[PDB]
């Protein structure tokens, strides 16, 4: 369904573990994506005739950092984009590509950080999934740690991925403990945190802002996959999540007809709705992605086959090229779902266009 | 088979419309914003990109990020103050009632109550209440009387005052027609060399059911104060005073207070000094102390999870790979583990020339690990102790590992008695019982929270514990319709030999004063 038109390579030959198109792009403005890897984030623009233009690049002060992921977000009242990046050191920098300086930084995660996402309806709430067994909900606007997901009933091993739902009401996480845990965020207890995290003021009250430790998930299960889980994205009220088993799996928790907004924590049954079967992809940390209207599903593997899927099976169309050789860590479509950028282990990029 | 294939797509397509209708509102919110794009940098060492397909190789300057001070490694743990043990009948209150014996109406209470810590299905003591520890017209109104004939004996004009729905003498017709301590129990047998306490080399405590003057019970001490030198047999036996026995030193005086006359009970009350977290001067996270501490003064209870020796053996496999063990031997049979749940003091690093030491003292049957100062400690030293014997700076928060600036580091003390996760976790464990009815369940939840809110640790306190429960939570008792189960709770308290008889009369009196209002 696609067609490749360009290939790239950087100057460090180190792996790149994620890319995102800034889906907050304007209407009629050029498509822009960003690349994390090594100790450096590189931003890129698209142009006519398969030209990929190099915009700007930022390197962190020490070469020991190994960035893993990134995600875009607009400012509320300044209209600039912000691209938060986090890696092995567990620090989350912001780095706006307008003034080109580390505008904010948040220390204090217990280990590395393995995935980042933003709330869909609030561009001020940032969720970080960490190796320290816990998820954390930051607040870019007001410099406040809202929550910590993972206490006694939290993720007992290393956590690797999560994703908000579509409307922005219920997070779902997973990690190297074979578990997928739903943490709703529409309860009035999580909501009065988001409210009071704005009306907090450091020099207005000699009392640090009360961060909400969530010890008990709103649902948990280890019945879907066998070994570790390294990716997870919502599907509205269904959930896709893969493992090193050469298969992305669809599933809803509870019974078939039991609504997701009424399933209470102690529910133990699932309903596996099927699997997307693929081949040769079976190592640590290999995500997928989906376009903005969620008809596409793109995954890469270790030898360079760049799978695609039609999500309206109401069709294992593949993408392969003679030089696409190393592994594919992550893919990301453009907002209008026209360009598919994939990154590799040998510090290379590939640009695919739909027709 | 043909049925489930058809339910997949009917739900898929209904789920699909949910995708469409939601994704539009995000798209509609996208047409609201006019956000600027990314543009190249000509303002400013250099990065370069080549193309594997015939295209000019592009170079731009490399904008360096300012360095950011990293923090040491820390894994997800949960706040704790009192230890945590780990493993390796119709309702008589509302519309549907029944008439059962004395033991069937109270069955869940005798088995689910803990004689030692005063909570239902506690978290420390796994063994249930030993047998003789709990022996000292509709269907509901009649099953109540059935409970009282074992408790209220032959008083007729008073039993009618309780049940309220009938009157005095008409009742007649019903009458017509180093090892861990566990309480020892053996009727018709004295506490001899066949007793678990004697076999374990442990003294029987107040919880034992052996004879009152059993030759194995620890008696307590008669000191006037301090209890802090070899002179006091409580101290001399490596024990904290028993606050139902040592009435002279102060372990039973001013339970609200934290600095009592008796100084050898600072663990059971939780009078632990203030601890602060910061990066260690060796490597990693370390703990420092806020205010100065004398020689041989109590710092904190080293707290954690209680695991078996067999569970400690499996966890010693996983712990060995990081060269970092956080477990300590509590006694021969049990081990404490601060890796998953612990308190602030679990951040004391090892050193062979330390200023603190660990003493495994005994508190009301429970062996606990106390941390004490080996010498005097002044403001801002990092506390160390030797792991072998038991197995102007930047301060950080405990729960979040964020910087705790000096503005409000005085009465913070992020270490209460009842944490938020336990107050819920005990509710999880009450409801999960499938053999207990939910009318009795919704009262034991109220008691467990009341106990933890005040911090009760003495048998003598239980008169005030049941009288304070009515003053605060009795309103939720009537609104949730549990006034009858609350009476069952009282006669279960009275069956366990730790409440006064006139308090059961005084407690119901204060409930009915608000009920008829
Ligand atoms: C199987 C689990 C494993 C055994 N485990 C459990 C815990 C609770 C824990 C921690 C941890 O909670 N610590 C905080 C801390 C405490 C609590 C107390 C003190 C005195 N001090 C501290 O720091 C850290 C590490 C770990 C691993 C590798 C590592 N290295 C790699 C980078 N280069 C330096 C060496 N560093 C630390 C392992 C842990
Ligand atoms: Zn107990
Ligand atoms: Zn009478
Ligand atoms: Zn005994
Ligand atoms: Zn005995
Ligand atoms: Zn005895
Ligand atoms: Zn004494
Ligand atoms: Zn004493
Ligand atoms: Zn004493």
């Amino acid at each position: 369904s696609f067609k490749c038109v360009n290939s790239l390579k950087e100057d460090h030959n180190q792996p790149l573990f994620g890319v995102q198109f800034n889906w907050h792009s304007k209407e009629g403005d050029p498509l822009v994506f960003a690349t994390v890897g090594s100790n450096r984030v590189t931003l890129y623009e698209c142009h006519s005739q398969g030209e990929i233009r190099l915009l700007q690049s930022y390197v962190d002060a020490d070469a020991d950092e190994n960035f893993y992921t990134c995600a875009w977000t607009y400012d509320s009242n300044t209209s600039h984009p912000l691209l938060a990046v986090a890696g092995s050191r567990g620090i989350i920098r912001i780095i706006n590509p307008i003034t080109m300086q580390c505008i904010k930084h948040y220390v204090g995660h217990g280990n590395a950080i393995n995935e980042l996402k933003f709330h869909p309806r609030d561009p001020n709430l940032l969720l970080s999934v960490s190796k320290d067994h816990a998820l954390r909900l930051w607040n870019i606007q007001t410099d406040t740690l809202v929550a910590i997901f993972g206490g006694v009933e939290g993720h007992r091993d290393e956590v690797l991925s999560a994703d908000y739902d579509l409307l922005g009401e219920k997070i779902m996480s997973c990690g190297m403990d074979h578990s997928l845990k739903l943490w709703r965020i529409n309860s009035k207890r999580m909501m009065n945190a988001i409210k009071e995290s704005y009306d907090y003021n450091p020099n207005k009250t000699n009392r640090p802002f009360i961060s909400q430790k969530i010890h008990f998930p709103d649902f948990s299960t280890r019945d879907i996959h066998r070994n570790y889980v390294d990716c997870v994205r919502w599907l509205g009220d269904l959930i896709l999540s893969k493992s090193c088993e050469n298969a992305i799996v669809c599933w809803k928790p509870g019974k078939m007809e039991d609504d997701i907004d009424k399933i209470k924590p102690s529910e133990s049954n699932v309903t596996i709705l099927g699997r997307f079967d693929y081949s040769q992809c079976d190592i640590w940390y290999m995500r997928f992605s989906m376009d903005f209207w969620q008809k596409m599903l793109a995954l890469g593997n270790q030898v360079g086959k760049l799978y695609v899927w039609d999500l309206e099976v109401e069709k294992c169309t593949t993408l392969t090229h003679h030089k696409c050789g190393a592994a594919i860590r992550q893919t990301s479509f453009s907002r209008d779902s026209s360009i598919l950028i994939a990154v590799c282990d040998d510090a290379s990029i590939w640009r695919w266009d739909r027709l | 088979r043909f049925r489930r294939a058809d339910e997949v797509k009917s739900m898929f397509s209904s789920n699909r419309q949910k995708i469409l209708e939601r994704t539009e509102i995000l798209n509609q919110e996208w047409k609201q914003r006019r956000i600027q794009p990314v543009h190249i940098l000509t303002s400013v060492r250099e990065c370069s990109v080549t193309s594997d397909l015939d295209f000019p190789t592009q170079v731009i300057p490399l904008k360096t990020l300012n360095a950011v001070a990293s923090v040491p490694i820390m894994y997800s743990w949960s706040p704790l103050q009192q230890n945590f043990m780990v493993e390796d009948t119709p309702n008589i209150d509302g519309p549907n009632a029944k008439s059962v014996q004395r033991e069937q109406s109270l069955h869940s209470f005798h088995t689910l109550f803990c004689r030692r810590c005063f909570k239902y299905d506690c978290f420390l003591h796994p063994f249930h209440a030993t047998p003789n520890t709990y022996k000292r017209w509709s269907g509901a109104e009649a099953s109540m009387f059935r409970v009282l004939i074992g408790t209220y004996y032959d008083n007729f004009c008073a039993i009618a005052r309780l049940i309220g729905t009938k009157t005095c003498r008409q009742v007649y017709e019903f009458r017509v027609k180093v090892y861990n301590y566990q309480p020892c129990d053996h009727p018709r047998q004295p506490c001899d060399s066949s007793c678990p306490c004697v076999i374990a080399q442990n003294f029987c405590e107040k919880f034992c059911q052996c004879s009152s003057e059993c030759q194995n019970r620890f008696p307590g001490c008669r000191c006037k104060a301090q209890c802090n030198t070899k002179q006091c047999p409580c101290y001399l036996a490596v024990r904290e005073c028993d606050p139902d026995l040592c009435l002279t030193c102060g372990a039973a005086d001013h339970r609200d207070s934290k600095n009592v006359s008796c100084k050898n009970c600072s663990i059971q009350r939780g009078s632990k000094k203030h601890l602060l977290l910061a990066p260690s001067d060796v490597a990693g996270w370390g703990i420092f102390i806020k205010d100065p501490v004398q020689k041989n003064e109590f710092i904190s209870e080293y707290c954690g999870e209680i695991i078996s020796q067999d569970e400690a053996d499996r966890r010693g496999k996983v712990y060995d790979k990081y060269m970092c063990s956080f477990l300590f031997n509590l006694n021969n049979d049990f081990v404490v583990d601060a890796t998953r749940k612990g308190n602030k003091i679990r951040f004391a690093n090892h050193s062979v020339n330390p200023n603190c030491y660990a003493k495994v003292m005994m508190v009301n049957g429970d062996h606990r690990i106390g941390i004490f100062a080996k010498r005097a400690i002044q403001t801002g030293e990092e506390l160390f102790f030797d792991y072998r014997y038991s197995q102007n700076r930047l301060y950080f928060h405990s729960d979040t590992c964020l910087p705790l600036r000096p503005q409000e580091m005085e009465v913070d003390s992020e270490d209460e008695k009842d944490p938020e996760w336990l107050r819920e976790k005990t509710i999880t464990q009450i409801e999960e019982f499938s053999d207990v009815n939910e009318g009795e369940k919704e009262v034991m939840k109220l008691w467990n929270l009341h106990v933890m809110k005040h911090g009760f640790i003495a048998d003598n306190q239980m008169n005030h514990a049941c009288m304070l429960f009515v003053e605060n939570y009795g309103q939720k008792i009537i609104k949730k319709n549990l006034c009858r189960n609350f009476m069952l709770h009282l006669v279960s308290m009275h069956d366990f030999n730790l409440i006064s008889i006139m308090s059961i009369d005084k407690a119901v009196t204060k409930l009915r004063e608000m009920q008829q209002k």
